[PDB]
């Protein structure tokens, strides 16, 4: 998590509120290097990025494979940059502390010729079932051992040439929580007590089971795509609640139910708490504590990783308590 | 025959100075008429006279405070991670000048054939006349308040973490190529209408700056129009 602290600092100092994205885990760094592929996931807090293990070299027509290295000739180094670490960050082993980084970019000319290019006739099953590309990478120039005393002393040794921030461009071929939870709650209030019970019975199954969570997310999305109630479905009453009395799919219901699921993704250990509460009817109490901590440690938080975590628990508890 | 002086410099290696390695490195370049002189990572507190033939000197990661005269044929100068208080005259041949991680408060006159200027992590208070040949300029981590008028062929401009209060005047689209300018974390409150006339080739980050609510509304209205194909802009 300290790695994330440094990565976020780099992004803020280099391009605050910009295309720049931060590497969240040091292990998956080399997979975020330029010319690499990074996919998107559905997270209401915001688009999240996960590595693919594939590269434009693996999908493009290599013209023979005899020399795929020539592509790197299109890689340019804008040079080196300096990032001034904050006070809680200390380079163990110098009153002003700073780190040196290197910027690698893909030539704009190759970006232009990308669209007017051919893919390989045979492509990996992963790419065959694939349906972006890293454009810029800021990486360490030398080993950096850093430590933090921030709380809400940790130590991280970033090996050299490790990607810290990355910018991606789309691959082509020839919002306030309060508002969100409000909107979701509204969508759900326009639902029968029986229907809401069905949704709850399901979302409670989702508590503590990533299997059931992914299954119900996939199925809500699937009957949102097809828009037709399957003859039989293991969670048929949920998707039945998705459709109105006329059977017309109210897309707001599904979108929100997925949104609840997306948030539940952000609560791994806390989930047990919510489950026990729904099992004892203490949810109201939990909702309040979440609200207190939010309001106490945060002014107009509804205007820290914990902040996002808290917003998730509020959304989850609020919806649950609203269904019951 | 400053080779003896080179030796003397070595004999004057204060505890910690790896002057001997440099002595060998300098001698090698002189005897072999080499073109690359890099005395970085040698704990040097001073530099002996440099051969006039070299056009690239790399002396970063050292404890230098002032630099000897630069060969009139130099084209790249790396003095980062040094305590330089001032930089000697710049040869018109110099095309790259990087002296970041230093204590420079002012900069020497800049040749017009310079294309790269990296002067970040300094105490610079004002920048010299900027040559048009410069495509890249890094002036961040400084105390600047007034950026000089930008050149026509400026591709990258990292001017964040400064005391800038007024937005700079552009070349008025004298360049039609992609351009990334960073002005975040600077104390700016208002902006010029000239921005409204810039193409989408311009990428500007003004986030963090104390911009006025009026501009925010204006810029928010501009970024919410399909007809608006103006410069990629960021704010916060």
């Amino acid at each position: 998590s300290v790695f994330e602290e440094i990565t976020r600092i780099v992004v803020k100092e280099m391009d605050a509120g910009g295309d720049m994205i931060a590497v969240r885990s040091l292990v998956d760094a080399d997979r975020f290097r330029c010319f690499h592929l990074v996919g998107e996931k559905r997270t209401f807090f915001g688009c999240r990025h996960y590595t693919t293990g594939l590269t434009l070299m693996d999908i493009l027509d290599t013209d023979g494979d005899k020399a795929e290295f020539q592509i790197l000739d299109n890689v340019d180094s804008t040079g080196e940059l300096i990032v001034r670490l904050p006070k809680e960050i200390t380079i163990s082993g110098f009153h002003h502390q700073k780190i040196k980084i290197s910027e690698n970019r893909i030539s704009q000319q190759y970006l232009a010729t990308l669209e007017n290019r051919k893919l390989k006739r045979e492509l990996p099953f992963s790419f065959r079932s694939i349906n972006y590309l890293v454009t810029e990478t800021l990486e360490t120039v030398k080993e950096e051992t850093l430590k933090s005393d921030r709380q809400y002393q940790r130590e991280v040794t970033i090996p050299p040439n490790r990607v810290l921030s990355y910018r991606v461009k789309q691959l082509v071929f020839p919002r306030n929580m309060k508002e969100k939870l409000e909107d979701m709650e509204s969508v759900l209030k326009d639902l029968t007590e029986e229907k809401r019970k069905d949704v709850l019975n399901s979302l409670a199954k989702c508590l503590g089971k990533e299997d059931i969570r992914q299954d119900l997310e996939q199925r809500v999305s699937e009957v949102l795509i097809s828009g037709e109630l399957h003859m039989e479905d293991p969670d048929k009453p949920l998707l039945s609640s998705l459709f109105n009395a006329a059977g017309v799919l109210v897309e707001a219901r599904a979108k929100a139910i997925l949104d609840f699921l997306d948030a539940l993704l952000e609560l791994s250990e806390e989930q047990q708490f919510v489950a026990e509460a729904l099992e004892k009817g203490t949810l109201p109490l939990l909702k309040d504590q979440v609200k207190s901590v939010m309001e106490q440690n945060w002014d107009e938080l509804a205007s820290d990783p914990e902040a996002r975590i808290l917003c998730a628990l509020y959304v989850v508890v609020s919806i649950l308590l609203e269904l019951a | 025959h400053y080779l003896r002086i080179l030796t003397e410099w070595e004999k004057n290696s204060s505890p910690g100075e790896e002057r001997g390695i440099a002595f060998n490195r300098l001698s090698q370049c002189f005897q072999n008429q080499e073109a690359v002189l890099n005395l970085s990572d040698l704990n040097l507190t001073s530099l002996p006279e440099l051969p006039k033939h070299i056009s690239a000197l790399i002396v970063e990661n050292n404890k230098l405070t002032s630099l000897p005269k630069l060969p009139a044929f130099l084209k790249e100068l790396n003095a980062d991670n040094n305590r330089l208080s001032v930089i000697p005259e710049l040869p018109e041949s110099l095309t790259t000048l990087s002296v970041r991680s230093n204590q420079l408060e002012n900069l020497p006159v800049l040749p017009n054939h310079l294309t790269s200027l990296f002067v970040e992590n300094n105490r610079l208070y004002n920048l010299p006349a900027l040559p048009e040949k410069l495509k890249f300029l890094h002036v961040y981590y400084n105390r600047l308040t007034t950026l000089p008028d930008l050149p026509d062929k400026l591709e990258i401009l990292c001017a964040q973490r400064n005391n800038l209060v007024t937005f700079p005047q552009f070349s008025d689209r004298n360049n039609i190529r992609q351009k990334e300018y960073y002005f975040h974390f600077n104390q700016i409150t208002t902006l010029p209408e000239s921005f409204s006339q810039l193409d989408s080739s311009y990428r500007i980050n003004i986030s963090g700056n104390p911009l006025s609510t009026r501009v925010l509304q204006s810029l928010q209205r501009l970024t919410s129009s399909p007809d608006y194909h103006g410069p990629q802009i960021y704010f916060s």
